RNA sequence: UGACGGGGAAUCAGGGUUCGAUUCCGGAGAGGGAGCCUGAGAAACGGCUACCACAUCCAAGGAAGGCAGCAGGCGCGCAAAUUACCCACUCCCGACCCGGGGAGGUAGUGACGAAAAAUAACAAUACAGGACUCUUUCGAGGCCCUGUAAUUGGAAUGAGUCCACUUUAAAUCCUUUAACGAGGAUCCAUUGGAGGGCAAGUCUGGUGCCAGCAGCCGCGGUAAUUCCAGCUCCAAUAGCGUAUAU
């Protein structure tokens, strides 16, 4: 049963203001604490410099060595995971280079099949790996 | 080919009629403003030297083209009354040509001297 | 601080469910029936036929002699008589309710160009349009989306610098023309 | 000096490179230097790796992309 | 002569094109052939049609086409 | 507090939710802080006096500083334009019709976005359909219509080159108009897709849990409806795909 009387409005507005920290994505997007520790920082790419390339194995039903790169962000030092997508796109790479590394498309939370990655690269050297890859562009 | 003319009103302020031609050349390009002052002037018992037309826009299709024009009294009001830039385009007029930036820079340099100076540095 | 206008809006609105294909069918009759290029031009006879029947909604929740009705119905009726989708008779606010979307696509002049006979097939029509050979009463009109109110109904005709119309035939028959 | 080279090293096969760059493209603009370029470079790649021949048909296939971009 | 060849002609180039074929193949064995000849392709097709740089580029490419074909099988 | 406030903005059935540095108003500040001169009006910074901080020239005795004005470069970045032209406009200042104004207007770069809208049309012939007054069936008619075929055909026109006008301080762009300008009209429209969600292959070749696609479910271990290619098609269309806030 709800307080539901005329000059009740300080109590159902501040039970609302209070019960809605119990709802996840207001929490997650107004406390504060997901702006610190993600390392974007808000952005919706950032640049960085690839330190070494790695494989890492899908998870159980699948079974592949996802070609993946791990890079270092130039705007705040933090160290990252990402995976670049087509195939044979590892091969474009140099390391130590400039790539321009966007979310995996779910918003902080890292699926797929492969497991704690959730970033992806879309430039390299400020050529893009689609012109890279379809023959458009060179190195 | 044919003028016709809108909104008529004589000023007797500034010394003109002011009116709002309308010209009509159906098979041909925009007619010259010298044309359509040929054709005023022997419409109002006055030579072509003492009016002035300008903005004419040619409408869309081919069709009429419609701007403004002005009968003065003399062209000694004329000299008075219109601007410099309508008595240039018909070559009562000149401009000495600087024209901005050279004026700005002589101008900002005549305040570093006092005296007689500022007229013999440029 | 500049002296100009920012005002602009969007005419028309994307529907949320892409792929049904009930809707694709019937746009797609449309767009082959009236001549249209994209379902674009679709969706703004869609979006304006939509601002009136939300005018027409608006007023119908109202006590019938407050004078916003009196005015406003007066007006867009007056408006839907006048481009010829409601007829002169049955100017009531109801009526306008029982609009359909294809009453806004007859009173274009791509289709009434097709339905006035001065074209063969209604294609013909907007590409007899966008060649400047249509003119409206002394009015040359490039705009296939013209909608005529029917005090512009009646003159239509060919251009008076067009070859279908008056003279000067053009550069493919006059380059023909030439033979020695 | 093209014909008395016979170079070994990265920077003389480099030398060696431009000067027959350098004899080659004289003739660029002879009807017949299309043909004979094409003929050349088949016969020159036909020893070449699969990697190395698919790299160099890459190379001329962004830059006919660049020809349309230019 | 290959230096002091100057061909005007079909046959001449042709001649021309054999004798710097014969040069460049000899240094086939190099390791650091292919990067002279991809740089020596580069410079030579930097001045070619569209039309033409299209036909070489297919040439080579049905070439590698073709040792894909026979070194799998 | 990634908080200037408001008029307002995007979504929206009614309710809400979120955004508002931003062209109008109101506040605050000209690197950080102070303290003042003149003046009707200032705690002015295109005024002065110091301190802090950073910097330029020096004859090492001294001198001068402030782009959060318009352009511009450094730097930080995912992320933002030309060291252009002029007072014609709209107004302001001045002792003033007369001088001044990077205030403003005008051009340039500009797919942030918004409106219009090209990329062919028609007539033949041949083939196939359709309904047929005739026709139990073979078989009809331009005694009627619908589609296709890089199989023909002469009619229309702008993209574009470009005399002029016209616009305008002076040019430009738009509009008007004269001459050129279309066969495959090579004057060649793209971006994502074809297992379900979700409109569209139960096709041909390669790889054989490898490479990879996959927002989710999942496909891949030698008839892959999903990878890599070709053909066909199917949405959207001068645009569409992806990433993050919402």
């Amino acid at each position: 049963g709800k307080c539901r009387g005329l000059r009740t409005a300080r109590k159902l507005r501040s039970h609302r203001r209070d019960q809605k920290w119990h709802d996840k994505q207001y929490k997650k997007a107004h406390l504060g604490t997901a702006l610190k520790a993600n390392p974007f920082g808000g952005a919706s790419h950032a640049k960085g410099i690839v330190l070494e390339k790695v494989g890492v194995e899908a998870k159980q039903p699948n079974s592949a060595i996802r070609k993946c790169v791990r890079v270092q962000l130039i705007k705040n030092g933090k160290k990252i995971t990402a995976f670049v997508p087509n195939d044979g796109c590892l091969n474009f790479i140099e390391e130590n280079d400039e790539v321009l590394v966007a979310g995996f498309g779910r918003k902080g939370h890292a699926v797929g099949d492969i497991p704690g990655v959730r970033f992806k690269v879309v430039k390299v050297a400020n050529v893009s790996l689609l012109a890279l890859y379809k023959g458009k562009k060179e190195r | 080919v044919t003028i016709r003319t809108r909104k008529f009103m004589t000023n007797r302020l500034l010394q003109r009629k002011q009116m709002v031609i309308d010209v009509l050349h159906p098979g041909k390009a925009t007619v010259p403003k010298t044309e359509i002052r040929e054709k005023l002037a022997k419409m109002y018992k006055t030579t072509p030297d003492v009016i002035f037309v300008f903005g004419f826009r040619t409408h869309f299709g081919g069709g009429k083209t419609t701007g403004f024009g002005m009968i003065y009294d003399s062209l000694d009001y004329a000299k008075k009354n219109e601007p410099k830039h309508r008595l240039a385009r018909h070559g009562l007029y000149e401009k000495k040509k600087t024209s901005r930036k050279q004026r700005k820079e002589r101008k900002n340099r005549m305040k570093k001297v006092r005296g007689t100076a500022k007229a013999n540095v440029g | 601080p500049v002296a100009r206008s920012w005002v602009c809006r969007k005419t028309y609105v994307t529907p949320r469910r892409p792929f049904e294909k009930s809707r694709l069918d019937q746009e797609l009759k449309l767009i082959g029936e009236y001549g249209l290029r994209n379902k674009r031009e679709v969706w703004r006879v869609k979006f304006t036929l939509a601002k009136i029947r939300k005018a027409a909604r608006e007023l119908l929740t109202l006590d019938e002699k407050d004078p916003r009705r009196l005015f406003e119905g007066n007006a867009l009726l007056r408006r839907l008589v006048r481009i010829g989708v409601l007829d002169e008779g049955k100017m009531k606010l109801d009526y306008i309710l029982g609009l359909k979307i294809e009453d806004f696509l007859e009173r274009r002049l791509q289709t009434q160009v097709f339905k006035l006979g001065l074209a063969k097939s209604i294609h013909h029509a907007r590409v007899l349009i966008r060649q400047r050979h249509i003119r409206v009463r002394k009015q040359v009109v490039n705009i296939p989306s013209f909608i005529v109110r029917l005090d512009s109904q009646k003159h239509i005709d060919f251009s008076l610098r067009s070859p279908y119309g008056g003279g000067r035939p053009g550069r493919v028959k006059r380059k023909n023309a030439k033979k020695g | 000096g093209i014909d008395a080279m016979n170079p070994s090293s990265r920077d003389d096969f480099t030398e060696f490179g431009k000067l027959l760059k350098d004899k080659i493209t004289q003739y660029e603009k002879s009807l017949y230097y299309a043909s004979f370029l094409e003929v050349l470079v088949r016969d020159v790649c036909i020893s070449l790796e699969i990697d190395d021949l698919k790299k160099i048909t890459n190379s001329l296939t962004v830059l006919c992309s660049e020809k349309q971009k230019q």
